[PDB]
């Protein structure tokens, strides 16, 4: 205890999952065969890293993870790749037909055929836990499976696990690496369906990550592999508190208390520093003040929006590596007399801080420089609602003409599901406006 | 009235609790294994107040260790005096309380409370004549706060004629874990007002400021805060623990310190103020002790004594000094400030002396004040409560455990009543 089970859904979820688990193995000294020499308790234990890895009697450390896709070719690459011995074959689940970029097929036509088997495999993992804390769910907003299957699974998980916590890492669509013209539809449909079932969701805007790879790492035309390496660093920062222990370590659940003021207001903005090439990190040491400052540079955010034009409801800083509170406090005091940091009037202004001492790790042949110290800020800002406004507008353009709607109707959906989903989104944008208004 | 039963709940409760036992065991000649290795008879004469005698011949703290999570208590067990505690008195769950008073008080705590009361009962049954209970906890988290106050209510039901005493750590934004602290503290204060006889308000704001302004520690840790707490705790219990010219117990403290049953929240103070490590060689004079012990900067509750009046004060001087000079200085400070002491309680300042000084000091003074200025502490928490509560912010963490907003409204009103009840005696 307290175990977390990761569920990777569809292509984006699965490929991000690859990058995350590879990095976790590197951070914990776990080899591709699952062996971890530094782990002296064989076949079990309650160390920090056991939240994410179970142990076999043969000394193999196995991800508490299920990979699901409605099509086999992405997961086949996990089955035949570098980390193939890490996973029991029953953790890697595939159908034959995808959702064809269609939410209705992911949630209903094709999804319903595999959902009982998925819950069976998840149940098998949950039965091996002594104090299951909850689920981490990785998926795209845009894919037929990442949208439709994820929303089906989240609904079913609420039924079978009650109020057990469910967190998301959700890939928000960008034009530069998108795959379907109907991504706005799928995004709104899943967001509406999943909203009551999720406790906290970390959106990752592909365009923000694409820009960062271009500008900070001098990658001309970033691929999924470039994006995922960066995303995995951000995910690793967030989960580090669960996977390591230390005196100044602060549990993710404790950040969550501060980050979620109302159940629907559950979308933290993540910002990460430093992202720097080997070439530029050479002979240039980035201090605590420097990386903390970089957290308030909108160019470093995982979602494109402008917090300088919204209000904060919470600010959390999650440090890793060579960082002491004295330096943090100094960096914060400087920032607080120099930046556009306005809080709503009903929330206190103190930043919440955690420090894990294990330095950032980098994957071999990657683009990121190995650094001594990094930080992920999690803020709850009203600015995140910009991302909703942009997506809702794209949805409105197509929906007014009912463009592509017949593909969904043809699979059993009704127009009333689109309008209901969209209204929930209008009410969400409205909610973010209301929390930003001064008290009477 | 001999035996005190000690309870420590939650992270803060167990951390300040472990430190209290380290300090008082050292003062009483007791080592980590439970063996007496001291050279004064004063060390043993009243040791039964806090320690059980196993045939050993070992001394075992009458202490129950309680948490909803194992972490902090494992840390106590492997800590300096960890082995001294009766292993059967470690009562812990697995799930934690998530800084949530509702989890501690209604859901998770409810599940564990009966087994704590079983341990309480076994200790109480082995008492010649039980005085009552002391609880250490914070008010800002979930376990010490929600479950601690649940325990108090259940202890009162089963032992309604025993004294309940708490050391209650008040939250501060200056040293803060979560935004919900003011919620947890207000819910808890409501409980304390009804079900304790006496409560030491240990204010994290004051502890922080002392460490920063006075001890010149630019970045205070919990460890630095707890150094102040354990010195204060040793001081305030001196007259329960050592034979003297005034022989006190929890009931006599309450009778003499509490003129109205709700006004039982004490502002403690200590002098000389020191840190761990770098300590002064310069000895203190009795006029310097007396001046310092009454200074706002030496108070463990962040209130200005000049913004109110003392109803009652107990002062304890430790070390070899002139009792004549003590009496003179105590009388001097009263006669020169008598507008700050209510004139309708004659002789409301009482002094006691003990020859045994604390570790690392030649002399010290401990202050226990029942001042109407404590209203400032409660007003501060009230403002923080209302800032969130007016927008119902963060309330879903509590309604999810089955609480209703009515219960928040009621606890707020009761704490505001307490405040205006203090204001009432500050004028007359
Ligand atoms: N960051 C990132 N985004 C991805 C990745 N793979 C796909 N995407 C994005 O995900 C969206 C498309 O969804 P996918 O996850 O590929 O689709 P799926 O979940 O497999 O669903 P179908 O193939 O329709 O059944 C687009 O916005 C893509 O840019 C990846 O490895 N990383
Ligand atoms: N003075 C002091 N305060 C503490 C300590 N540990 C936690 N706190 C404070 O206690 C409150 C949180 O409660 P905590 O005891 O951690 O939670 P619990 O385990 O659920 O009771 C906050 O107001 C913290 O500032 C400590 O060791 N010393
Ligand atoms: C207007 O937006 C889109 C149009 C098509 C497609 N897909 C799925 C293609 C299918 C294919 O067989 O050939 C392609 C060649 C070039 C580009 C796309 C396709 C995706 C889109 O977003
Ligand atoms: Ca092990
Ligand atoms: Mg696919
Ligand atoms: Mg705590």
């Amino acid at each position: 205890m307290r175990e977390c089970i990761s569920i990777h859904v569809g292509q984006a979820g699965v490929q991000i999952g690859n990058a995350c688990w590879e990095l976790y193995c590197l951070e914990h000294g776990i080899q591709p065969d699952g062996q971890m020499p530094s782990d002296k308790t064989i076949g079990g234990g309650d160390d920090s890293f056991n939240t994410f890895f179970s142990e076999t009697g043969a000394g193999k450390h196995v991800p508490r993870a299920v990979f699901v896709d409605l099509e086999p070719t992405v997961i086949d690459e996990v089955r035949t790749g570098t980390y193939r011995q890490l996973f029991h074959p029953e953790q890697l689940i595939t159908g034959k037909e995808d959702a064809a970029n269609n939410y209705a097929r992911g949630h209903y036509t094709i999804g319903k055929e595999i959902i009982d088997l998925v819950l069976d495999r998840i149940r098998k993992l949950a039965d091996q836990c002594t104090g299951l804390q909850g689920f981490l769910v990785f998926h795209s907003f845009g894919g037929g499976t990442g949208s439709g299957f994820t929303s089906l699974l989240m609904e079913r998980l609420s039924v079978d696990y009650g109020k057990k916590s469910k967190l998301e890492f959700s890939i928000y669509p960008a034009p530069q690496v998108s795959t379907a013209v109907v991504e706005p539809y799928n995004s709104i449909l899943t967001t509406h369906t999943t909203l009551e079932h999720s406790d906290c969701a970390f959106m990752v805007d592909n365009e923000a990550i694409y820009d960062i790879c271009r500008r900070n790492l001098d990658i001309e035309r970033p691929t999924y592999t470039n994006l995922n390496r960066l995303i995995s660093q951000i995910v690793s920062s967030i989960t580090a508190s669960l996977r390591f222990d230390g005196a100044l370590n602060v549990d993710l659940t404790e950040f969550q208390t501060n980050l979620v003021p109302y159940p629907r207001i559950h979308f933290p903005l993540a910002t990460y520093a430093p992202v720097i090439s080997a070439e530029k990190a050479y002979h240039e040491q980035l201090s605590v003040a420097e990386i903390t400052n970089a957290c308030f540079e909108p160019a470093n955010q995982m979602v494109k929006c402008d917090p300088r034009h919204g209000k904060y409801m919470a600010c959390c800083l999650l440090y890793r590596g060579d960082v002491v509170p004295k330096d943090v406090n100094a960096a914060i005091a400087t920032i607080k007399t120099k930046r556009s940091i306005q809080f709503v009037d009903w929330c206190p202004t103190g930043f919440k801080v955690g420090i894990n001492y294990q330095p950032p790790t980098v994957v071999p042949g990657g683009d990121l420089a190995k650094v001594q110290r990094a930080v992920c800020m999690l803020s709850n800002t009203t600015a995140i609602a910009e991302a909703w406004a942009r997506l809702d507008h794209k949805f409105d353009l197509m929906y007014a003409k009912r463009a592509f709607v017949h593909w969904y109707v043809g699979e059993g959906m009704e127009e009333g599901e689109f309008s209901e989903a969209r209204e929930d989104m209008a009410a969400l944008e409205k909610d973010y406006e209301e929390v930003g208004v001064d008290s009477v | 009235m001999r035996e005190i039963v000690h309870i420590q709940a939650g992270q803060c409760g167990n951390q300040i609790g472990a430190k209290f036992w380290e300090v008082i065991s050292d003062e009483h000649g007791i080592d980590p294994t439970g063996s007496y290795h001291g050279d004064s008879d004063l060390q043993l004469e009243r040791i039964n107040v806090y320690y059980n005698e196993a045939t050993g011949n070992k001394y075992v703290p009458r202490a129950i260790l309680v948490d909803l999570e194992p972490g902090t208590m494992d840390s106590v067990r492997s800590g300096p005096f960890g082995q001294i505690f009766r292993p059967d008195n470690f009562v812990f769950g697995q799930s934690g309380a998530g800084n949530n008073w509702a989890k501690g008080h209604y859901t998770e705590g409810a599940e564990l409370v009966d087994s704590v009361l079983d341990v309480v009962r076994k200790e109480s049954e082995s008492c010649d004549c039980l005085q009552g209970f002391q609880l250490t906890h914070s008010l800002g988290g979930g376990t010490g706060s929600g479950m601690g106050t649940l325990l108090i209510s259940k202890i009162r039901e089963e032992y309604p004629d025993r004294i309940m005493n708490t050391f209650s750590v008040m939250p501060s934004p200056k040293v803060s874990d979560t935004v919900v602290e003011p919620y947890n503290a207000t819910l808890s204060v409501h409980q304390l007002v009804e079900n304790t006889d006496e409560t030491y308000c240990i204010d994290n704001e004051a502890l922080y400021d002392i460490c920063f302004r006075t001890l010149k520690l630019t970045t205070p840790t919990y460890g630095d805060l707890n150094h102040l707490v354990s010195a204060t705790m040793s001081g305030v219990t001196t007259c329960l623990r050592f034979p003297g010219q005034l022989n006190a117990d929890l009931r006599k403290l309450a009778v003499n310190m509490v003129p109205f049953p709700r006004l039982h929240f004490f502002m403690p103070g200590f002098a000389p103020l020191t840190s761990r490590g770098s300590q002064q060689y310069r000895a203190l004079t009795v006029p310097e002790l007396t001046q310092q012990m009454f200074d706002s900067k030496n108070m463990m509750a962040a209130c200005d004594p000049r913004h109110g009046r003392y109803l009652t004060v107990a002062a304890i001087f430790r070390g070899r000094m002139s009792m004549k000079e003590v009496d003179e200085q105590m009388l001097n400070v009263q006669n020169k400030n008598s507008s700050y002491f209510v004139e309708w309680i004659p002789n409301n300042v009482k002094t006691a002396v003990c020859d045994i000084p604390p570790r690392g000091l030649k002399m010290s003074a401990t202050f226990i004040g029942n001042s109407t200025a404590i209203q400032e502490l409660f007003k501060r928490i009230s403002e923080q409560f209302t800032a969130m509560f007016r927008r119902k912010a963060f309330l879903h963490w509590y309604t999810g455990e089955g609480m209703d907003e009515m219960e928040f409204t009621e606890a707020e009103s009761n704490m505001n009543d307490l405040v205006s009840e203090y204001q009432q005696y500050q004028d007359a």
